[PDB]
DNA sequence: GACTATGCACGTAAAACAG
DNA sequence: CTGTTTTACGTGCAT
DNA sequence: AGTCATTCATGACCTTGGT
DNA sequence: ACCAAGGTCATGAAT
């Protein structure tokens, strides 16, 4: 029956509703990896990429067929994307074979580069490992998918729009904000003076910014410009996150059209607001938090990514913790059972079935199932229990870091001396000069 | 681009780029693949539409102008996209199409259920509350009008599937796609995800 | 420098040698698989593919980065190549989204597309598994490759040119060829009076292709309803070739004037003309060496290939049981003395220092001492004490056959049929 | 489709493919480039020589006609039929240009080794064969032609140019465009089918 | 996500060859 | 308006 | 192995606009 | 040809 008609009052409602919420394909206020990304980062992953250089029909393939049901060059096109170093500040992928140049360059399809993860790359991927973030399904159901990888580099400010920021002023406005909750948004300028730039130069606008990192505005920026003099006597001032594809031709239209280069230095100045020589920029601090789309400013990113590790490091904690306690256990178990080796050894054999030789440790002790497994799951190697001594020295190695995590627990300020080694850490390995 | 065929049912089926198009054009016309995403009416200017090949096209195939068309997309929340605008495409102009209610916009399965490794045992567009009906089996999930012979499922039975469209629709609600889809200030649809 | 001027003489032979060698790029007389394929029905096995429909982009990129440097789309675009039914007879590969019409249908890329390998399909790659045909390197030199698949069903001659014969036949001849090793190519048409298409129909040329069946180069023939309508006309339409121009060339006819719409010697004309009733060209590698061959080399070294599979499965897996057998025999002897085995293991003194101390109490090898030491507690309720004695004999059993095949050359035959046999039944093909 | 550049050393870098000189026009440590996207002169009509882009274009960029042009392939077996045909296709017209001896025929590099992972260790050598012994402990690489080579390591068979090319065409003579007619081109399959029997 | 030229061989159906 | 040679069209795996 | 149009938003640079 | 509205072009991740 060619049923159910329905207004499109109707239908063009509750299909454009679905559209709509796949508009949080937008880079979240924490990773800030727009799920396209965040997905190519982690089956880069899951698959070992220190390595060699993976080609990369079988990384996108990868990606494109576990994570992403979308188009092939979809997928890796933005891959690419993330492969362009003038393009990012940490490249959170390094290939080779064309990249592309910032003098229009197509790239070539996934037939001839290969890649694998880079180094800061590492970072935001570094504790996916542990019960860290909360992975969700796949779509087709197969493997299960993180929902925002945790995150050691910002990627969030130092990458709806969100201009470079550089890992150096970020993580050392990260640490002001912990030991200082509530700050001013003058005085963690201080660290930020602005959003640096790969093509950084020179950017112009101290009050515009400084309205804009609350407002979540519009800067300026000026070209690598140069002043000297050639031989016979004439000028010579040549050019050294824009695009050179335009740009190129632009000087050269200034001179067919005779309208104003190491052929007046006023005349620069035409140019220089005119040829795009010197265009730029916009903000628009815009991502999701909360799963919600919202505007924010530096003051909510970094509070959010500050309440984002809070609950990595929490978890990182829970867990290895947990895996101690667990560990533990049938150590303090193992070395008891050292004591009657020789009893254990015994009815242990006279015993019956496995399942039937664990029951039996009711008697001759108290230990628990994870207790009795390693016990029966041994190896006659090891009933050369050397560890005699040695366990006994387990019980308080493995008790000792069960002693500090459980105590990262409850310590809120010991918590934030963590997430401060830690950010140090990368501010300095890998650490970004400035621009 | 077209797909061949006296007009006793009309009859105009319109599929999802290539794939579905040609997967379709290969069980029950009495096709024209639209390739990408058309052109949001309300978003330009009429000097503009009649420059979109996505327009002229459709237009082209069956008279009408401005003074049974199914229509086949996926699941895609990007396959809406592609039922949103075709409808205004339908609307803002060509009123009367669906003004007699003449369109309809296919009801494609979403998760088909299998069984038997070799004694095939298949079934069948709401893996929601309807999925229930249906261990020791296996499952899939569909991932828009292409995977899909099955493709008479949502072909060669028409009212097996379709649905009606625009019914009692009346104005107050051009009123709405002047809101959500087309091309507002912005302002209003940001403001229509107060539903959302 | 910029040193080292040639001949043209020179470069044009040298460049275009190692180009020619790019032209064994050709099916193999044996696998009948031509290396680009040969690579993606590995690939799509290594990863396990019976199994749910895996994607393609996963599938091909897989195949295209291990075992294959060129395109992509050249890979893929062949692997849809052997999703068509109607271009082979059994289609080593099924696929499902649009494989592609004989309507003239352009296959959608990788983004639509999932695959699996297909039931036939199993058997060319059913025994990969063990140390069977002969397996070379990666280009990479990351895995390695094998040198063809070792192959259950003929693909060979059931599908440069050779056309589809039919598991049906060509297993039957076969079968014939082993036990009887000389034969006429007269007597062996008997079983294979010709080439099977997916689309027979009719085919004309007995004494044409009588001759070709050793000649290796010849020409055959291949024909396309009669029935009345109603009012009083005449009713005669049509239900490896092509669609995709018969279409228009029907209506070619009509066009210029020279089709249920009533002279028979009408379709005489179209018949011959109209392309709707339109060679062989036996040619593959043997001895790593591109020939030209006939019905009788072709199932001769296809014989001659499997005689070294076979052989192959019987001397590993008759290493495989000795090598079990050997602890089994040696975990037995334990068991008479657990108690004292038990005992030095303790008081022993690291790992490598426990196997070895098994010079004493015993004489068992390092494989011996190994899973003697390897051991869990669990085992150690040792209730093999009366089984491991039956094993002996179990395992002893197989290793008195598969080395019984090994100088039986008239009972390995006998294998080679009963599975041949075996094919020819399950993925067993009608006539055409 | 051109690459941009005063006849001072002629210089015109042909590589095979956008993906290659898309490379090469990106890495030019050395245009004093047009990428080949070839037809078998003796295998047509010389129509149909004249309706082929690939002639075509060739041609155009650089006058000469009937009456430093480096060629850069990869190793692909594949990308010799790619340096055969050029060759022929420089050669059947144009032959002066070779004649001359002016073109010349790039030496890529085979095997790439690797060390530090971090260090950066890299190394170069364009004979695998007996040349790569010179070079455990370490990695290595395998080239598979003209492209998986970033446009900076590209400057080595592109920023110094004798330190790779190779001059063509020496004191060719007759009696080879016997052999040219033979082996490439288009014979008529017989000769063809008989010069492998030197393979 | 479908256009597009070409080589590699080898058949042959459809154009051009002359007066 | 013939009968001939010649010409382009087609197909899988590559570029 | 590039070609090509459009969605979706938002901005500065070019095309019409009138007389 | 002024000064202003309108019109275009471009940028990432999708079809
Ligand atoms: C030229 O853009 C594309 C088109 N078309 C748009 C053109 C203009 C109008 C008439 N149709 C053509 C076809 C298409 F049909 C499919 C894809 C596609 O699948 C894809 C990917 O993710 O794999 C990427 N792209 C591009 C981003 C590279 C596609
Ligand atoms: C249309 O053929 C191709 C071309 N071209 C030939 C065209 C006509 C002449 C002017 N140039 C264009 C470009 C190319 F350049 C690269 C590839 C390619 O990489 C590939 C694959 O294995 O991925 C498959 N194919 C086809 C088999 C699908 C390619």
């Amino acid at each position: 029956q060619n049923m159910s008609l329905e207004d499109i009052m109707g239908e063009r409602f509750g299909r454009y509703s679905k559209y709509i919420i796949q508009d949080r394909a937008l880079p979240d206020i924490r990773d800030g990896l727009k799920p396209v990304q965040r997905r190519i980062l982690y089956s880069m992953n899951k698959d070992s990429n220190d390595k060699s250089y993976r080609k990369s029909a079988k990384s996108v393939g990868n990606i494109m067929g576990n994570f992403h049901p979308h188009g092939d060059s979809s997928i890796y096109d933005a891959m690419v994307r993330m492969s362009q170093n003038w393009k990012n500040r940490e490249i959170l992928v390094e290939m080779h074979g064309n990249n592309g140049s910032m003098d229009g360059d197509p790239p070539a399809a996934m037939r001839y580069t290969e890649a694998r993860l880079s180094e800061i790359a590492g970072y935001l991927l570094q504790d996916i490992e542990k019960k860290t973030v909360p992975f969700a399904w796949n779509f087709d159901d197969t493997e299960k998918e993180p929902t925002v990888l945790p995150a050691a580099f910002p990627n969030l400010l130092v990458n709806t729009d969100i201009p470079p920021h550089n890992l150096a002023e970020v993580i050392d406005a990260a640490v002001y904000m912990i030991d200082h909750p509530t700050a001013k948004i003058d005085k963690l300028m201080e660290f930020l003076p602005g959003p640096d730039f790969p093509t950084g130069a020179i950017i112009q606008g101290r009050d515009e910014i400084k309205k804009a990192y609350e407002t979540g505005g519009r800067v300026v920026v000026r070209s690598k410009t140069e002043i000297e003099k050639l031989k016979g006597g004439k000028e010579q001032i040549v050019i050294t996150e824009i695009n050179k594809a335009n740009l190129v031709k632009k000087i050269d239209d200034v001179r067919v059209n005779n309208k104003v280069i190491e052929l007046t230095e006023l005349v620069l100045n035409y140019l220089f607001k005119y040829t795009d020589l010197q265009i730029n920029y916009n903000f628009n601090m815009v991502a999701i938090d909360n799963f919600t789309p919202r505007q924010v400013g530096i003051v909510p990113i970094l509070s959010s990514y500050i309440a984002h590790r809070r609950e990595v490091i929490l978890a990182r904690s829970r867990f290895d913790k947990e895996k101690a306690e667990k560990r533990l256990h049938i150590v303090e178990g193992l070395i008891r059972v050292i004591s009657i080796l020789d009893e254990v050894i015994a009815l242990i054999r006279a015993s019956e079935n496995k399942a039937d030789a664990k029951e039996n440790l009711k008697v001759s002790y108290d230990f628990t199932e994870e207790q009795a497994e390693a016990i029966v799951t041994l190896q006659l190697y090891r009933l050369t229990n050397t560890d005699v001594v040695v366990l006994q020295e387990e019980e308080a190695e493995l008790r000792e870091k069960i002693a500090m995590l459980a105590a990262i627990i409850g310590d809120e300020r010991t918590m934030y001396n963590l997430m401060k080694k830690e950010l140090r850490e990368v501010k300095k390995k890998f650490a970004t000069p400035r621009l | 681009t077209p797909a061949q065929s006296n007009p006793a049912k009309n009859e105009l089926y319109l599929v999802e780029g290539d794939s579905a198009g040609g997967s379709a054009k290969q069980d029950r016309k009495f096709i024209l693949p639209l390739r990408g995403k058309v052109i949001n009416t309300a978003k330009a200017k009429m000097a503009d539409i009649l420059k979109n090949e996505e327009i002229n096209t459709m237009i082209y195939t069956i008279g009408a102008g401005v003074g049974k068309i199914i229509i086949m997309t996926d699941a895609d929340t990007d396959g809406a996209h592609i039922q949103t605008l075709l409808l205004t495409f339908f609307y803002r102009y060509m009123r009367p199409l669906v003004e007699a209610g003449h369109v309809y916009i296919a009801l494609p399965p979403l998760y088909k259920m299998s069984k038997g490794k070799g004694k095939k045992e298949e079934v069948a567009a709401w893996t929601d509350g309807e999925l229930e009906e249906l261990k020791g089996a296996t499952l899939q999930r569909y991932k828009g009008l292409g995977e899909m012979d099955q493709l008479w499922e949502t072909t060669m039975n028409p009212e097996t599937r379709t649905l009606i469209r625009v019914t009692i629709e009346d104005l107050a609600r051009a009123e709405r796609r002047v809101n959500v889809l087309m091309g507002d200030k912005v302002e209003p649809r940001r403001k229509w995800i107060e539903d959302n």
